[PDB]
């Protein structure tokens, strides 16, 4: 479950960050990257993708640990329960839905805060009942299907 | 915990959501005057990594 094109692909990504040559990617390189896309990362964030990515603790990212990263699974079943464990946090009477507003809110204004325009696109996929609420089982399973 | 909960919904749906080419997350990269193919890689891959990382904290956190 790997083609030759895929990995073709996943090489030349693999360069787009390696700007030395050398075969590992660097917090620098990867700061570099982000800030051309015009980012603005920390050295505390790029610590933290580098270091779910390096494998092996030499703190960088070589080809191997680069294509781990990439087909890693994000659809089964246990990212699935991470998720739906996630939106439970915010279900605080567990029935299985979420406000709306409540819902709008955390998504603008906590954790990596999302536009408006993404919420608006991302609420709109699940609908919203004529009770202002938003099954959040419809994200979980829109996502990982 | 909130904010942990919060960035692995955040994270997760920014890579679902750029799988759609046309999707109103790609307006954000306003430094860009025109996405072009290895703009699409470089981001997606970014936005990966900043799930696994989200994932990290909310597992350390639940
Ligand atoms: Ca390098
Ligand atoms: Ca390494």
């Amino acid at each position: 479950q790997l083609t030759e094109e895929q990995i073709a692909e996943f090489k030349e990504a693999f360069s787009l960050f390696d700007k030395d040559g050398d075969g590992t990617i660097t917090t620098k390189e990867l700061g570099t990257v982000m800030r051309s896309l015009g980012q603005n990362p920390t050295e505390a964030e790029l610590q933290d993708m580098i270091n779910e990515v390096d494998a092996d603790g030499n703190g960088t990212i070589d080809f191997p640990e680069f294509l781990t990263m990439m087909a890693r699974k994000m659809k089964d079943t246990d990212s699935e329960e991470e998720i739906r464990e996630a939106f439970r946090v915010f279900d605080k009477d567990g029935n299985g839905y979420i406000s709306a507003a409540e819902l709008r809110h955390v998504m603008t204004n906590l954790g990596e805060k999302l536009t408006d325009e993404e919420v608006d696109e991302m609420i709109r996929e699940a609908g919203i009942d004529g009770d202002g609420q938003v099954n959040y089982e419809e994200f979980v399973q829109m996502m990982t299907a | 915990q909130i904010p942990a909960a919060a960035s692995l919904i955040q994270t997760a749906w920014r890579c679902y959501a750029a799988e759609n080419p046309d999707s109103s997350t790609w307006k954000i990269y306003i430094r860009i005057s025109q996405l072009r193919e290895h703009h699409r890689a470089t981001i997606k891959v970014i936005r990966r990594m900043q799930y696994f990382v989200a994932k990290k904290k909310f597992q350390q956190a639940r």
